[PDB]
């Protein structure tokens, strides 16, 4: 069970008595997102000071790990233990994080800490091509809005910090009605109540700084195109669904209808997918992915893949496309019932998997923005009543003739211009 | 299929340039850009600049085929008038 209570600050706690673990963390409401292109990787920095070698060092000797994560929409900041000792979290929270933050900002621990965060991001700019067309893919969509800041931070800007940007952020927004404490795994919701209280645990005022600007999608490409690399990196996406939208499970079906595929595992070619049957002849591609990823102001719908097949990425593209249309007009029954239970247990290991971190990041996220959390039951009835009408009204809407964005690096000069990918998401015979 | 010859040209994925690395390309889509945006200062201001690059490499060049035109085709007239007879017989 999920319980939540607003006393002090907002404290959600999901108790499991089958777990040897316990996890209690703060999950801030600020992340990338509220940063500006001058001070951005400012939190990055701020994750990579909580987790540096002496605050690290001095955890681990009480017995504790530490986790840091940072995203779009909030900051985590996770210290799991045993069942135990899940009053000492709390105090190592309050001692270091909160409390004073000077030894943390010492001129020699930023220096390192600056130089490890910039061979970081230098190693991740030129040796991650998946995950940096991604990148490029958000700055593309949402250029010139909050969205489209990359959460690790730029080379150039990185160079300009000092504390005392660290510093002014961290009064800006680390907050009291900004946060969130968080309790995962073998712990009582009452108990936990109760340790807080004991102690003081206030964070600061309040009153964020509210942004002036909303997050807006722009049809638009980027292309880093690099003939010295064996492949061509592809991403493509449309504008989706927002958290709390009505149509947000209709539209992580519409996406698990298409899945994953891997081009050398023998299981992944036999599957329902219809897609493949367009894909397998020549060895269009290795592999690929769709997604629906979702924000507080926008989301993305789409697909990654990855190919060696130079010659022939405009068949791919098109292929993939023309089953994208047929959501709209002709998805059949059978589809949505094996998307349902794909669904449900692709959900299913999401929220139930036995690591608690990925739980307390969840819940602290989720409270954050609905206020509480969706139980596993009531998510699986709205699955299951899902039905092809409402599949094919929501597919009208957001892909049917559409802007897109594009962001490839590689040996991308076999993909095609803008225009000729725009006029693919109609099909000119219906 | 039969072997054939070596061309200057290849096609999308083999086109035959050279290899080029750090050149990077931004574009928006046209149905979020407004078109004629600056039809106006281009039907003034740029037609005016093109224009006063190149009109010396065509004015010159038909500026000295109007006047030996011109200077045959009145020399033809006198020849042929009733005062230019005399100077004609000397050129039939
Ligand atoms: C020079 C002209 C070059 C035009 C090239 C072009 O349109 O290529 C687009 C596109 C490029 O090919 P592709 O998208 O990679 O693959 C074919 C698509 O899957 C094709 O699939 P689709 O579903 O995207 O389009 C199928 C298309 C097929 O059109 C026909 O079969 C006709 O159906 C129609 O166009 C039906 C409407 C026809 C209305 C005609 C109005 C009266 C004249 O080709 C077409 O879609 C063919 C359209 C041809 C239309 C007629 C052209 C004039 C004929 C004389
Ligand atoms: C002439 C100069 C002038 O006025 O502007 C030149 C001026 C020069 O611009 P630029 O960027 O220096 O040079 C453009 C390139 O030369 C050419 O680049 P482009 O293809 O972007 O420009 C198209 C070009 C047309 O280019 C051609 O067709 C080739 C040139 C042929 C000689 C000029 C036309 C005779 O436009 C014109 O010259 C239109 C002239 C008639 C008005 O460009 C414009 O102002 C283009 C816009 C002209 C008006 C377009 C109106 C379209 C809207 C109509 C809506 C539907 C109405 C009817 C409904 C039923
Ligand atoms: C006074 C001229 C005003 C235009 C101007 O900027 O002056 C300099 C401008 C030269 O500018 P540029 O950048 O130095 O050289 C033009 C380039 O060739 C680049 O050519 P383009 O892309 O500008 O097109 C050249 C021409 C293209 O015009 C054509 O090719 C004529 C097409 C006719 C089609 C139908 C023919 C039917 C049979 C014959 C009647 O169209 C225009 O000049 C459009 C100007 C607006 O003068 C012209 O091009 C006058 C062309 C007049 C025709």
């Amino acid at each position: 069970e999920v319980t939540q209570l607003s006393n002090g600050i907002v404290v959600a706690t999901e108790h499991n008595p089958s777990a040897h673990t316990a996890s209690v963390g703060v999950v801030f409401g600020s992340g990338a997102a509220n940063e500006n292109p001058y001070n951005n990787g400012v939190s990055n920095l701020w994750k990579n000071i909580f987790l540096s070698k002496e605050n690290s060092a001095v955890a681990a000797k009480e017995g504790l790990a530490l986790s840091s994560n940072i995203s779009r929409d909030f900051q985590s900041y996770i210290v799991s233990s045993l069942p135990g000792s899940t009053d000492k979290s709390l105090d190592f929270l309050n001692q270091s994080f909160i409390q004073q933050k000077a030894n943390l900002l010492s001129s020699s621990n930023f220096e390192a800490t600056k130089k490890s965060v910039l061979k970081q991001v230098q190693d991740f700019e030129e040796n991650d091509h998946p995950n940096r067309v991604l990148e490029h893919l958000h700055s593309t969509a949402f250029q010139n809005t909050p969205l489209s800041l990359p959460t690790r931070g730029t080379l150039e800007s990185l160079e300009n910090l000092v504390v005392a940007d660290l510093e002014s952020f961290a009064n800006n927004h680390f907050l009291n009605s900004n946060a969130v404490v968080v309790g995962t795994g073998n712990i009582k919701h009452e108990d936990l109540v109760n340790s807080i209280e004991s102690k003081n645990l206030s964070l600061q005022t309040g009153t964020k700084p509210v942004l002036k600007k909303k997050a807006a999608f722009l049809g638009s490409e980027v292309r880093l195109r690099d003939d010295t690399l064996p492949k061509a990196w592809i991403s493509l996406a449309v504008e989706g669904e927002p958290v709390n939208s009505p149509n947000y499970f209709v539209a992580k079906l519409a996406a698990q209808i298409f899945g994953s595929y891997n081009a050398f595992e023998p299981a992944s070619r036999l599957q329902g997918i219809k897609l493949l049957d367009n894909i397998q002849e020549y060895q269009l591609c290795d592999n690929f992915n769709h997604f629906s990823l979702s924000y507080k102001d926008s989301g993305l719908w789409g697909f990654s893949t990855a190919t060696r097949n130079v010659t022939m990425i405009d068949d791919l593209i098109h292929f993939t496309l023309k089953q994208w249309n047929r959501l709209t007009i002709s998805v059949t029954d059978t589809e949505v019932e094996r998307a349902k239970s794909l669904l449900k247990l692709q959900l299913g290991q999401l929220y139930e998997s036995g690591n608690p971190v990925n739980d307390a990041n969840l819940l602290g996220a989720e409270v954050l923005i609905k206020g509480s959390k969706l139980s596993l039951g009531e998510a699986f009835k709205k699955i299951d009543a899902i039905t092809v009408k409402d599949v094919k009204a929501w597919a009208g809407k957001r892909l049917w003739d559409q802007d897109i964005a594009i962001a490839g690096t590689g040996q991308i000069e076999g993909l095609l211009d803008y225009m000729r990918i725009r006029s693919d998401m109609s099909m000119m015979r219906w | 299929g039969p072997p054939s010859g070596k061309t200057y040209m290849g096609w999308w994925g083999h086109m035959g340039g050279p290899k080029q690395k750090g050149i990077t390309s931004y574009a928006v889509s046209p149905y979020a850009q407004k078109p004629l945006q600056g039809i106006f200062h281009n039907a003034v201001f740029n037609s005016f600049r093109r224009f006063k690059s190149q009109f010396l490499y065509v004015l010159i060049p038909a500026g000295i085929y109007w006047y030996w035109w011109k200077n045959g085709n009145e020399y033809n007239e006198f020849l042929y008038s009733k005062a230019g007879r005399e100077e004609l017989e000397r050129v039939n």
